[PDB]
């Protein structure tokens, strides 16, 4: 029994910071219906740090949320002269908060939950079949006790495509909701 | 730039 608080892959223009640079909302369009993600690229520059906030999210009853990521991660030999300056990891934040801040952003408010890591990273003869290696990585976090809460995903020098945020809890049958 | 993800653009 679980009640979903975020979705993204079900949804169809999230905040990032700074300004002007970093992750970006893309889209495939192949097939009949888009598929979106956000995604960042900047793996020469060696001096990344961009952030992906989402919105925020109404917490409900939960005590504990269950965060549910799919994505893919270039492998950093497809970029010649990146050794040094690219990755294969990013990091997975987040922060709770009674107030929705809007477009105000504060990186001092987020603790981080992890470094997110492919079991699979997509090398460049498969990318350019169109063959994708989708990771699927799952957390938790709590206890919870604000009105809603944000995630925040921080890319430092890595080719991420984010394609999937599901954040959900349990036994909402358990609770009375507002 | 690269793109992260095949025949991806900007929405
Ligand atoms: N770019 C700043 C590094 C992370 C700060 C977020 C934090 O732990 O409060």
């Amino acid at each position: 029994g679980e009640v979903v608080l975020l979705d993204f892959a079900a949804a169809g223009g999230w905040l990032t910071h700074p300004y002007g640079k970093g992750w970006d909302l893309m889209q495939n369009i192949m097939n009949d219906m888009p598929i979106y993600m956000y995604s960042v690229c900047n793996v020469m520059s060696g001096d990344q740090d961009n952030w992906l906030r989402t919105n925020w999210v109404y917490r409900g009853e939960a005590e504990r949320i269950f965060i549910e990521l799919k994505f893919t991660v270039r492998d950093c030999n497809s970029f010649p002269g990146g050794a040094s300056s690219c990755k294969e990891t990013f990091n997975l934040y987040y922060a709770e908060s009674d107030l929705d801040y809007g477009t105000n952003f504060q990186k001092r408010l987020f603790t981080k939950i992890d470094t997110i890591a492919p079991d699979e990273i997509t090398v460049s003869s498969d990318f350019e079949a169109r063959h994708v290696k989708l990771n699927v990585e799952e957390r938790s976090v709590g206890p919870l006790t604000r009105k809603g809460f944000y995630l925040a995903f921080q890319d430092i020098g890595a080719c991420v495509a984010l394609l999937s945020v599901r954040v959900y809890y349990k036994k909402a049958h358990h609770h009375h909701h507002h | 730039x690269w793109l992260a993800y095949p025949d991806s653009v900007p929405y």
